[PDB]
């Protein structure tokens, strides 16, 4: 028709790759912040001049990243306002959407800025009830809370799906009026790969909250128990699991809620684990038909081959009974018990095939 | 011994459960009716030769006494009389309930235990009640009459 | 702006999926077999007055072209004409099109935000062309175009 | 009409109206318990008069709520007279309509009294073994068991809900012969909204455990474990979801009772609610229809692709054998393992296809 | 008829009556073990008279309950030979038959012999691994295992079960070819109360295996933790519901084949007891078309909520924007932002009503 | 026919011998190698020409296991050279063909190769947080990846299944399409033996993880608490059923991994063992019938006796009243209420009697 | 204590449920298509005394008033009218409400908790009408006058 | 090597799951029974060509020489015989077996993995047996006979 039909197709990719940007100058910004926290403990102290170029940079990436967000928020107005129809756009402005917008800008504008600056921290030690105190450096309360920036992903995802941007699945979902959200694609993955996304999520999961355990430890941590990785990746994995702590207990309440969160997180997910574990177990159509196929045949041996058997005592019986001129009691008997034998077989036999029958009915 | 009034009681209601309408009689409804609801798919020529065979008196009916003797035969864990009619049924085909001598030669030279050819020639050889190798169920109530 | 070659491919494949056998042209049945293969039931009222909308040839039948339009006007998240239409639908009876005004004036009193009487008078007024006391959905579209 | 349905709603909106205010008198004397239990471990002695005011107003609510007890149960009886037909009070009393004002009434006695009274407590310390020796006060036993009173509640919600009084829905009912108790709306709850119950249900109860084995262990305890509020709410948490109990474990047997009571409502309670979070990852009808749709849709362009290889690969494999005048075997091995794999991704996704087929239909 | 069908009765009496008094004499012995168990520690040693009579007395019982347990098995031999045509009682023996009786008898006799012999006990201590050494008695290897004598309690509900003896019921089974095993009785009571029967077999095992923990750890224990009633309660309930140990693990092997063992039944009947009680919280048959009712009662209500307000934002915006010379912007946009609300909430609104009525049809 | 059909059976006959003899072989080496790590801790020293012998055993095995898979493989190429009609055996070679034969020859080339080597091990003692020291040997590197082996019992059992092995099977599998892989047999064998299986593993896991535990912590041990092989087995089966580790926690990262291990296969397996426990706990379909006739027949009579209560109070009431010169009110009352009871019975056991047959119906 | 206007239109909003297209009037078939939905099965026969029962203007229909009364009747717990007569039926077949002296001679003395011999024959005396022996539902009501 | 009698048993026992008639031959009625309690839809067109194409005395019917010629060749894996020809069917329309050249010359050019224009060329060039333009399946056997 014109115009139209393409000046949304236009929108549609400038808003995609301005999603691109914003991950990469997150994720840098991430990375520069874990190198420096690690190199800041040994190598040099916090006066130097590698920290204040490590903070520079962050500073710098979070200033782009800001403005990044604000223009594609302005890129989404005027789709709004393209998409409903309106020629003025204070009509999109509706409390919440100011809301998420001082939201994100909040969320995506902490960082550790450049300087030198103290606190005082005390804490109370595990399994000894003994006081600690120390000079920690603020840059711990403005460093951990950059892993909420890991929202952008699902943007990103959402943004490059293949059923968000296809034309026939757009026309269709037009025709069937479903609207296509952030929930609809995560249902999406679920139905088709329910097993790697958990993988996936489980992964990252583990390595994160290992070292941001470690990091919060290393303060309060005299004797290489909670500040090791591998110690750290234990008491993870086995509070995931609600097992226990063993003598591994954190002596500070960032630690502590930590294991709270992988707790809740774990308690919720091995159900559902378990859940698409044992879906993997079972026999489709063709292979459960040859299987009753088989299991009838065989069956049906069993039975004849039982009730041989009880005409073959009954015979044996009579012969040894009223056949013979003197009566020997033992053989009687044992044939007698045979023949009972016999009969319970092959009535468990029937009644087992008849079982088997009306289930596969 | 014998049965005092106190069990004739409790099978005097029992016996109530078939027989509905009162009239002291059990029909061929009755008992169908009674089985339907149990699960099973009763012929009427399975219910005929059911009530035949405890029906002494012949009127195609079964009144207490007859009841009485039903139960207590059927009662009992094994009774040696189908158990082994059943067997023969097991081999049987189209139902005529008649057996040519080399089926069971077959049957009791490879199926089962196994017996040897001297002993199942002579099984045979006294089978058929008159040697026509048409063996039938008469004969199985030769080695349960005694 | 204007289109190009990619998104022609793109909208080309997707109009293939309800013009089938190569015809070029959707009919009823095309678009019928697609409806129900989405779990709706469509009626044969409703194929013909959904084609004839979007049809201005005149023809009954669809070409690419009016399949663009189509797309184009669906694609939308609210259409005021459609919301407004359907909201009156919600208050018809019977399916006649007709509204009488002694109806509108419960309906615009006594439910959802309320309204003064003055205000309803003043709607009342030049809602009906020609007075005679019932109401349209022509009057609709007098106040759209503006 | 006939003095009925005039008399009747009288009843019921004068029953309605009885049971606001001993919700109000009970939640009052509970607000007052916890400030003069929090105010009197340091603020002032138990030989004030601070303490005389705070337990006197205790009294005069607790008197007040009696009073309004025995008037709503006499506004009951005169609601049964008037429904069951009846001209003498005397037929409602049926044993357990005794029993039941009883037990209400003793729940509802119990609070501090006045005084100064002084009891002795021993108890053995956690992980050392070592006894401990305390003069504690009589108003511990008598103030805790003031949470029984949180019955009233449920009271008051079931009377003020619109399923109770409408007259539509109790016509549809007693058409239906359905009685209307306690246990329906429970259960319709439950049906309606089945998280944000549960979600209400476990916060009040986390903090009301948390209080409670604060103030039992605030007594034997010298080091700052037990008797803190934010290790408690720790504590509770990591019971409930039967994890473990770390080094902090009550040296008071009302903690440990606590302890198994939160650990029983967890057990009960988890398999609920990971029972209700996977009834929110599911499509609905429209959306497994588009689903299936555009998986058809991707299946057939997938198979033709897979099916074109086949006879591209026979193609060269003869060409390079029979058209050439000097045969290089170099081409043709790989070419026919081309042409098995061919075959294989073929058969494959055929099946796959039939699979979900035969599953849509 | 005959002289039978009475003296299947009459074994059947003489079978059942038999039935009684080994239960009687099983639950003696076992009370006066417990007794001279908890008397024997403090109160007397093990040299008194007191003890020798105490003993001789379940000497007695154990002889008598023996002689029982013979008697009742002949009779099941008699029983046997008169329901299976049988003349020779040889014909009952079946190795089985042999193996089961021998497994009575050496359960059945097994108790405290009179006289004074002690050994040599040796342990490793909890938490602190230091050895312990005491000169223990014989007598406590042999009065645990008395409590293997509880078996008798299930074959006398089995045999005065109402299913078991009734004339309608024996004959509605062979008419259906049903056999009447034990296990039969155990899963219809588990239908009829699934509820009763677990919670009677939680509290007596709980009780049970409390007693036995503190009597095998009152011999290496001088601190009162583990060989204390309660304490052993408490570490039960725990280790049932799989949360931890605390601070009370045991210094035998005893205790923690008892813990093993309770775990193990924790973790098997836990989830049974999770599944009936989700059963108690559905609607029945006859409340679900009342709550299906009122719910369309109210949302047809709401969407003409929605529609009205639909309609009077249209009319307002016509009415401020054709009509008032003076076009004042500040109006338009919130009645423009009011008709999109308005137009949601009907969607929103609709799409409920629909997904109820499609899973109601 | 033609050679064909009996060349197929040869090479099949060939194929299911070769694989007996790596059973053997491999078993063997396995056994040697356990009771030498057994033996050399105290018996003898690392120098005694013992452990040259029982080392020179190990490595012969292992050379005859190597070439006994190397011709095995040479007969699977035969076995699909001769199935998909090639000519040339360069056409099997795909890549992940040899990447599973390399695979297979690096696991089964691992073992303790004779001499005397000695390396420094480390570790933290848990509860105290002490460094501990000390020589360790490489064989205990070497000797542990051993049970890598155990794939071949899978071979083995699928080569002599009858399923895999049969020619009315493979026709009716050829008629209906499927292939005849190892999967699928699992899956048979958890269809028809759901728990001998579970059984046999978690029997199997516990002993060997148990020992490989203890072979692991006895070095950095010397209080006796993980080298203590009936320890090892309490602490593997509490952690299998996630209860706790007790004051047994590991000094070694080995017995970590190995706890690790066993708390994810418990939390595995469990729900499993769960799941098919219920399966037993039911009735068929003509014991459901049996039941149902049984039910039916108490609740009439309960319905009849209820009505006549109902039927015989009316009766005694108006004698009470209308038919008595002098009126006593302490009569009517009790008849009155006893008349409200029988009513409510009536109408309680006739809903019950409804439910159930509509439940039945 | 009169009904408040509050009342009265909470009433006739629920009477709209019931009466459809406004007649103002409820018809039997208005009656059975709200009981059919709410999951009982409903004859025709039932419906017209069920509505008889009622209906004192004796034109087949239930009005406002009707209606009012008719829910008066039906929030009650326990109306002994009905709860009394419905425990005959359990003990009446065959649907005629003519059960014979014997009848109540033996459930008066073989169920519940067997009243005494000499009171039955005394109720039985009193109970019967005339004497023929078919004590009807008319005894019923003499007991409830007072 | 086939001659030895455990084998030989193994597939008489097999060819007697199809077999229920007795004599050593199979009609079509077996067969369909056997693949209809696989789950299997066999009309009769298709199971006709089934037994006629391993039946090469011409009566309609297998014999025990047959089957095995029919089980060896279907045991296999891979069947370069009617993998291909399948894959033909795949693109084909009304499933005559015609083919026009056009069509190849499109599927073999945009599908797949490609192909240049003179080998595709040429390839059809090769494939037409006259040049009519359509080509038959008789050009699979000509590419599979050596
Ligand atoms: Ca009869
Ligand atoms: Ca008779
Ligand atoms: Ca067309
Ligand atoms: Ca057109
Ligand atoms: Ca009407
Ligand atoms: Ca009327
Ligand atoms: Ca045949
Ligand atoms: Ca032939
Ligand atoms: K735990
Ligand atoms: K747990
Ligand atoms: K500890
Ligand atoms: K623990």
């Amino acid at each position: 028709i014109g115009y139209k039909l393409g000046h949304r197709r236009a929108l549609f990719e400038k808003r995609k790759r301005l999603s691109d940007y914003a991950l990469i100058f997150g994720m840098f910004g991430i990375v520069v912040m874990v190198i420096e926290t690690e190199l800041s403990w040994g190598a040099y102290d916090k006066a130097s001049l590698y920290s204040l170029a490590l903070k520079c940079l962050i500073s710098l990436s979070t200033i782009i990243l800001l403005g990044l967000i604000i223009v594609y928020h302005a890129r989404e107005i005027q789709l709004f306002m393209v998409d409903n129809g309106a020629d003025d756009w204070r009509i999109a402005m509706t409390y919440e959407r100011i809301f998420f917008i001082c939201l994100e800008i909040l969320v995506c504008a902490i960082h550790p800025i450049p300087g030198n600056y103290t606190f005082t921290w005390t804490a109370r030690l595990a399994f000894s009830y003994a006081p600690s105190t120390t000079t920690a450096d603020v840059d711990i309360i403005l460093s951990i809370p950059m892993f909420l920036r890991l929202y952008l992903i699902a943007r990103v995802m959402l943004l490059h799906s293949k059923l968000f941007t296809d034309a026939s699945s757009r026309s269709i979902g037009a025709l069937n009026k479903i609207n296509f959200n952030t929930r609809f694609v995560m249902k999406t993955l679920m139905t088709i790969c329910p097993g790697t996304v958990l993988l996936v999520f489980s992964i990252s999961l583990w390595i994160i909250a290992a070292w941001t355990v470690r990091a919060c430890e290393r303060y309060h941590d005299q004797q290489d128990v909670t500040s090791n990785f591998l110690g750290a990746m234990w008491l993870i994995s086995i509070t995931f699991l609600s097992i226990g702590y063993g003598d591994m207990v954190p002596n500070t309440y960032c630690g502590k809620g930590v294991c709270l969160l992988t707790g809740i997180m774990g308690a919720g997910c091995t159900a559902l684990v378990v859940a698409v574990v044992a879906r993997k177990l079972e026999l489709t159509k063709a292979e459960k038909h040859v299987h009753n196929f088989m299991m009838d045949t065989q069956l049906t041996k069993r039975v004849k081959n039982a009730a041989a058997n009880v005409l073959r005592e009954t015979w044996l019986i009579y012969k040894n009974t009223k056949l013979v001129k003197k009566i020997d009691h033992a053989k009687v008997r044992k044939h007698q018990r045979k023949f009972l034998q016999a009969i319970h077989q092959l009535r468990s036999v029937k009644m087992e095939q008849r079982k088997l029958n009306d289930q596969a009915n | 011994d014998q049965l005092t009034e106190e069990q004739i009681a409790e099978f005097k209601e029992a016996f109530s459960l078939f027989d509905k309408d009162g009239d002291g009689t059990i029909t061929t409804k009755e008992l169908g009716t009674v089985m339907r609801s149990l699960g099973q798919n009763p012929t009427e020529a399975e219910l005929q030769d059911m009530i035949n065979e405890v029906d002494a008196d012949g009127n195609g009916t079964i009144d207490f006494p007859e009841f009485l003797t039903m139960m207590a035969r059927k009662m009992k864990d094994t009774d040696s009389e189908e158990e082994i009619r059943e067997a023969f049924r097991v081999f049987d085909k189209d139902g005529n309930g008649y057996i040519s001598a080399a089926e069971l030669r077959h049957v009791m030279t490879n199926l089962g235990e196994k017996l040897t050819d001297e002993e199942v020639d002579e099984m045979i050889r006294e089978a058929d009640i008159d040697g026509d190798g048409q063996v039938n169920y008469e004969e199985f109530v030769q080695m349960m009459t005694a």
